[PDB]
């Protein structure tokens, strides 16, 4: 039932991880392995918070990403306290914290696109870049940025992992760099992007069908931020709802 | 003291007009005037969703005859009062009746002024003290009669000045005068994009190892 | 004068009595091993001072300077002067403040330092900040006024008055329609007896005359106040005096009493432009009806753009919104700004017709 619950959670079968890491919790004869168990535990039911989304439904998002932010964190507790001196688990609580650090991003960025329609357009003061939002999206290039690099580091710290595990840790640093380009080509400086995505985007390996739908949910966030380059005001509500519709997309694969 | 309640602060966050719909008198005059800056501004937004979005938020909006008063807040030229406060921030860097009295006997730009000079006062006394949680007895801000107005003046000066009140500064300054970890929340209702650098900001400017200090 | 006597009292051990009166009461002030004896001498102190006032010693001239100095010392503009003030006054003689109310009639020489007080805390009206205290100070005078003298009746009018109208927040705090408590009623029923029983006594600065021929050279900041106490509503316990009031200066099918100038002689707007607002915003119909008549187009664009308005009061505004354009459209028409905003405040008031009709045109 172990091999099964980890094929699960490798898969992205979390439910019935969540069932068989409740069999595992009540069984078990050790601190931290019962620790290690209720971390999985933890982290299978935010995953399965994180399936429970609808599309073109900001409020269920917001509900949905708290509700994953304290399952993991209830899950990074766990894995904390199940940190042994012989076996210093590094890669997993690094791994966990940093998919904490990209929920919290996405969180900060719904409700960022949730500010426009929560504040004025700027101020009677300003009548290129006017309002609050211009400062929090700049905010959320430090964050994004900073969080790419976390993800580099955890990729050139490991050198231990497999090739799918590397390409699993890719996979969330181009997300990061989606999300990256993806705002900084709709709201900050649209004038010097010029680019729409010159290189190939087909003819892929697609080692896994997770990296499929990673792959094809990339080409589309793409295809949108191309299709929306120039034409609108530089604050604009399209630019907002690709930001949410990229943020869902993202977090539909699992 | 009332602090706003957990639902009206999600409702914030949800940006959706049905749960403020279903919200009582006094939370709905405690969360006003993020909502009228909502209601009697230009869109921000343009799309016809928003339409009858504002619609219904404005459709809200009667009853406490306070929302006028604070119509009166955002009917002052702002350029004349950013221009003094600088001059008043380049001045500190080189009253004939108490707080509560001219606090009353007031129209909206003088008070507009004195609100913004303790808050300079306040801040530059962070500047200067650099460490140490000093007291300050502002008396307008303890002052238990004249507490909501208060609230709804701070909030305009926050979404007025973007600028010249930093969030995380005013933050940190209004936590060093009297009663005012409801002014937080009220700071942090009203503007939703705020908890979470409140919380950083408040995580790094302060002590280290004992909360048994002041 | 707080620190330095606290520094110099404190260093002054064998000066705690000192002989005149007032440095006792000062002392008391201050106070209000060595721990226990300053109890034993401050309760010795109050003996002393009870003996004085209650005993068979109490003689006017040192209850009045008492009096005279717990007054003057409520006036000074930081709170915890007054808060000391209170402390003593209680220790000396609204369950907290029953002392004004019940042990101040009991002194025996309470006449004319009660007129002393009365003043006092119509001085201390000027400045106090605590609605309940106010609401204390306004029962107290309500009971112990001096009515004979016309000018210190008129004196309390206008205190009232400048109480109500420059310092309307203590009022609405005090009219909270949440929480309508009884001694707000009873403070409402003072203030409305104070008002009834001062035109009682006069109808017996503007000019104003009534329809039935009667002449006052009052001030419009009282006639202020005793509108805004009409727009208040009837008070739960008497109804015979807000009826009469509201018979005398609104009365039914019969012309308001109208104003004038004591000193140009010229006609005076009794009724401005936020006053009629806030009859619009009164519940009562007959003010409403009142503030109805002589309403400019920008004066209906002004008073529709507010809220926390009744709905009727929005529906006949409506209908003589409507009877403007049908009057004057034009005009109306050029007092426009944008059509989309005022389109939309007129469906606004619909749902909570030829005025939109104009606008989407």
């Amino acid at each position: 039932v172990y091999r099964i619950a980890r094929q699960a959670s490798r898969m992205g079968n979390h439910d019935m991880a969540k069932e068989l890491y409740q069999s595992l919790l009540t069984q078990v004869a050790s601190e931290h392995f019962y620790f290690w168990l209720n971390s999985l535990k933890e982290f299978s039911h935010a995953e399965q918070c994180l399936t429970g989304l609808q599309e073109e439904n900001y409020s269920s998002a917001l509900s949905c990403i708290a509700e994953s932010l304290k399952f993991y964190h209830k899950g990074i507790a766990s894995l904390t306290a199940a940190s042994t001196p012989l076996n210093p688990l590094s890669f997993q609580c690094e791994f966990v914290k940093l998919r904490i650090d990209l929920l919290q991003a996405f969180s900060q960025l719904i409700c960022t696109c949730n500010s426009l329609k929560t504040s004025p357009p700027p101020a009677i003061a300003t009548t290129q870049r006017c309002g609050r939002i211009s400062n929090q999206m700049k905010q959320s290039m430090e964050e994004f940025r900073s969080l790419a690099s976390r993800y580099g580091d955890l990729y050139q710290a490991s050198f231990d992992a497999d090739s799918a595990t590397l390409r699993n840790v890719e996979l969330q640093q181009q997300s990061c760099l989606l999300i990256s380009h993806a705002i900084e080509a709709l709201i900050l400086d649209p004038e010097s992007a010029s680019f729409q995505e010159y290189g190939s985007t087909g003819t892929a390996h697609a080692d896994s069908e997770y990296e499929r739908r990673m792959m094809s949910v990339y080409n589309h966030v793409l295809e949108e931020v191309e299709s929306l380059n120039r034409k609108y005001t530089p604050v604009s509500y399209m630019h907002t709802a690709c930001l949410c519709n990229a943020i869902i997309a993202l977090l539909k694969v699992p | 003291l009332q602090f706003v309640s957990p639902f009206a602060f999600e409702a914030m966050q949800k940006v959706d007009v049905v749960c403020l719909a279903s919200l009582s008198d006094p939370e709905l005059r405690l969360l006003l005037p993020c909502l009228v800056r909502m209601a009697l501004c230009a869109p921000a937004d343009q799309s016809q969703s928003w339409a009858q979005d504002k619609k219904l938020i404005l459709r809200l909006l009667s009853g406490v005859e306070a929302v006028n008063s604070i119509v009166a807040l955002l009917s002052v030229d702002f350029h004349a009062l950013e221009q003094d406060a600088s001059k008043e921030q380049q001045l500190r860097h080189k009253l004939q009746h108490g707080l509560t009295l001219e606090f009353e006997h007031s129209d909206s730009p003088r008070r507009l002024r004195l609100v913004l000079s303790e808050l300079l006062a306040i801040m530059n006394k962070v500047s200067e003290s650099n460490g140490e949680f000093f007291f300050k007895s502002s008396e307008l801000f303890e002052s238990p009669v004249y507490l909501e107005e208060a609230a709804d003046v701070l909030c305009i000066l926050q979404a007025e000045l973007p600028s010249l009140l930093p969030i995380v500064d005013v933050a940190e300054a209004l936590l060093h005068v009297r009663n005012g970890a409801w002014f937080l929340c009220l700071l942090v209702a009203n503007v939703p994009d705020s908890f979470n650098e409140v919380c950083r900001g408040l995580i790094k400017n302060g002590e280290r190892q004992d909360e048994e200090s002041l | 004068s707080m620190p330095w006597l606290a520094d110099l009292v404190q260093s002054s051990e064998g000066s705690l009595d000192v002989l005149p009166v007032q440095c006792l009461c000062e002392f008391l002030l201050h106070d209000a091993a060595k721990k226990r004896q300053r109890q034993q001498k401050q309760r010795q102190l109050l003996g002393r001072l009870q003996d004085l006032l209650l005993g068979p010693k109490a003689d006017e001239q040192t209850t009045c300077e008492v009096l005279d100095y717990f007054l003057r010392r409520l006036g000074s503009s930081q709170v915890a002067s007054r808060v000391l003030a209170m402390k003593g006054l209680s220790l000396v003689l609204l369950q907290g403040y029953q002392w004004l109310l019940r042990d101040l009639p009991r002194l025996p020489l309470f006449d004319s330092v009660r007129s002393t007080t009365a003043l006092a805390l119509q001085q201390a009206i000027h400045m106090e900040t605590d609605p309940q205290t106010i609401s204390a100070y306004l029962i107290y005078l309500s009971q112990h006024t001096p009515v004979e003298e016309q000018a210190q009746h008129s004196d309390l009018a206008l205190d009232v008055a400048r109480l109500v109208v420059e310092r309307s927040t203590i009022m609405s705090h005090l009219f909270s329609k949440l929480s309508p408590s009884a001694a707000s009623d009873a403070v409402l029923s003072a203030l409305l007896s104070i008002f009834s029983r001062y035109v009682r006594r006069m109808r017996q600065q503007v000019f104003l005359r009534w329809s039935s021929g009667e002449t006052a050279t009052m001030h419009i900041l009282v006639v202020h106040a005793m509108v805004i106490l009409l727009t208040l509503g009837p008070p739960r316990a008497d109804d015979s005096e807000f009826q009469a009031l509201l018979d005398i200066w609104f009365p039914e099918e019969k012309p308001l009493p109208t104003a004038f100038l004591v000193d140009t002689s010229e006609e005076a707007l009794l009724l401005p432009d936020w006053l009629k607002l806030r009859m619009i915003r009164s519940e009562v119909l007959r003010l409403v009806d009142a503030a109805l008549q002589d309403l400019e187009p920008q004066q209906l664009l002004l008073f529709v753009q507010s809220f926390g308005i009744p709905v009727s009061s929005m529906s006949k505004l409506l209908q003589f919104l409507d009877q403007a354009v049908a009057h004057d459209p034009q005009t109306l028409e050029q007092n426009i700004m944008d059509k989309n905003y005022m389109a939309h405040l007129v469906e606004v008031q619909h749902e909570r017709q030829t005025f939109h009709s104009l606008l989407t045109a």
